[PDB]
């Protein structure tokens, strides 16, 4: 098959939908739920066909060689390249880790083990690559959008380790811990177990996510040994992730743009202009013509002359000869000589 | 930032440039090439490569160029030691199809040895100049007899495909 | 009204202040109260004696400070790429 195929295409995306909500669950289904209940049988059941499905026909995919530009299609190739990289996590991944679990004798191990499917966002990071390759969208601001998803995946999935330690304390022994001690307004979260499910997960996130802004209210905080650990690792590492941010959106700025070029045109050209003392009639004509010459993007010009190479003929050979032969002093005359 | 950034940028710009007058894609290709090529690592390369004084450069281009100019038949003095002279003191150049070298305008400057590829040879007429006078190939010299015997390069040279010339003072 | 505790306001106790009844205050009170928690999180001091504390305000929060994050860091791109030139 061929990497550009016109339904790949749309398997690709389809798989990229499933990943985005496997990736967005995994964490939400390991923390909030001790065991996934009875109705949730046949999502993950769905999930995970589909995953191996998508894995069955990766097997029968055409691979881009790297250091050289042949795309093979060599299907005991192709099983090698796949089967070194990733196919190991993504059947392991593809295992039932909830029946497993609920046969299990119900051990803490297996269910920990759900992380493994935490590798399908390798899916969303193809994607925000091949959408940096593609010349529609600008690379910095390629860049600026990946590091926002990156946040807000890492913001959810801290929320659902920070309730998740809230309930390795046991049942009795739970007014020791960051959920169970809250007082927020008139309600009192008593049996933090037995609240809806929203509630818990919203109040969690709603932790997270002014923590990772660094507003920090104090309202929810860290009461627990674990839980003080695990905010200072999660804020060290939100403190270099919101530094990137900062210096990707100053780049793109600094980059630059027409308006700024034009002033500091017009500051050159204002100096020189007040220097010499000429007439303000002269200032008038000066600056309305650079104005025009800015909104005629005559900086252009410029920009291709720096090295093409002459491949300029057929530019201006495509883009000029409109207007030539048509002018009355050129009637009759030779094609090279128009070309010259 | 990276070369990876700045041949992006340019690129953008571009891009910007040609579909804002609608140009088409035959020329759209031809930019493209062109464009990669000066981002590339083998320019700058041995731009930047200069300052390594000369001795230890030497030993560079007797190493990776030596036989490549053993291998025209021009020079059959059968001197390794001229040879050798020779290696020391030449400087790589890479154009891409399309791209004139030299024409009757430029006196000689410089030894354009060819590497592999074709570049095509042509002269000047009175109508339609003139087409077809030398397809030059690898292993073979271009732009010689200038500095054999007087100035002036005659028979314009515009290059038909891609290769990795050399250039001697 | 009935349940104007469990509200960000309602449940306010600055200083020997109680807003008991949040609708009949002078609406400067209540309006220089609101921009007050506003501007202390736009500025990501965020003091903490006025927060939200319902399920509708938890999330009008959350979008508000990943927009403010934001924001914030385009001002910061700008001016240092102003001083940069
Ligand atoms: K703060």
């Amino acid at each position: 098959i061929h990497p550009k195929n016109r339904w790949y295409k749309a398997w690709e995306m389809f798989i990229l939908v499933w990943a985005i909500y496997s990736s967005l669950f995994t964490p939400m289904e390991f923390g909030f739920f001790r065991g996934l209940p009875e109705r949730l049988f046949v999502l993950d059941i769905v999930g995970q066909i589909a995953f191996l499905v998508d894995i069955v026909l990766q097997f029968f995919v055409a691979y881009r060689d790297t250091q050289t530009y042949r795309t093979v299609y060599k299907p005991t190739r192709i099983a090698f390249r796949y089967l070194k990289s990733h196919f190991l996590m993504d059947f392991i991944g593809c295992f039932p880790w909830d029946l497993i679990y609920k046969a299990s004798g119900k051990h803490e191990l297996v269910r920990y083990l759900l992380w493994i499917r935490l590798f399908r966002v390798r899916k969303v990071v193809e994607f925000f690559q091949r959408l940096e390759k593609d010349t529609r969208i600008n690379y910095l601001f390629t860049r600026i959008l990946k590091l926002l998803f990156v946040e807000v995946y890492c913001t959810h999935t801290a929320a659902c380790i920070f309730y998740y330690l809230a309930t390795t304390l046991p049942p009795e022994n739970e007014g020791y811990t960051w959920i169970g001690s809250l007082k927020l307004g008139d309600y009192s979260y008593e049996n933090f177990r037995e609240i809806d499910l929203w509630k818990r997960y919203t109040t969690a996130l709603y932790f997270a996510i002014v923590t990772m802004a660094t507003v920090g209210y104090g309202d929810i905080h860290a009461v627990n040994l674990r839980e003080m650990i695990f905010v200072m690792i999660y804020v060290s590492f939100d403190m270099v992730l919101g530094a990137y941010l900062i210096g990707n959106i100053t780049a793109l700025i600094v980059k630059g743009s027409n308006t700024e070029r034009f002033r500091d045109k017009m500051n050159d050209l204002i100096s020189f202009m007040n220097r010499k003392k000429l007439g303000r009639d002269l200032r008038s004509q000066i600056t309305g013509h650079v104005r025009l010459q800015y909104d005629s993007h005559y900086t252009d010009t410029v920009m291709l002359q720096d090295i093409p190479a002459s491949i300029r003929a057929k530019i201006a050979q495509l883009l000029y000869l409109p207007y030539i032969k048509k002018v009355p002093l050129f009637k009759g005359c030779s094609t090279e000589f128009i070309n010259q | 930032g990276s070369n990876t950034e700045r041949f992006r940028d340019k690129m953008n710009d571009l891009i910007s440039f040609m579909n804002r007058k609608k140009l088409g894609r035959d020329l759209r290709s031809q930019i493209t090439g062109h464009v990669r090529l000066q981002y590339d690592s083998h320019y700058t390369d041995t731009v930047m490569l200069q300052d390594i004084p000369a001795s230890i450069r030497a030993k560079i281009a007797q190493l990776l160029y030596l036989p490549y100019i053993k291998k025209v038949p021009l020079f059959k003095g059968c001197s390794t030691e001229f040879i050798n002279q020779i290696v020391i003191r030449l400087h790589e150049e890479y154009f891409l199809p399309g791209e004139v070298i030299t024409e009757q305008g430029n006196v000689v400057d410089h030894l354009y040895f060819v590497c592999e590829g074709l570049l095509e040879a042509l002269v000047t007429k009175t109508d339609g100049s003139e087409e077809s006078v030398t397809l030059l190939g690898p292993h073979t010299s271009f732009g010689d007899i200038s500095i054999i015997c007087n100035i002036s390069q005659p028979f314009t040279v515009r290059v038909c495909e891609l290769c990795h010339l050399l250039r001697l003072d």
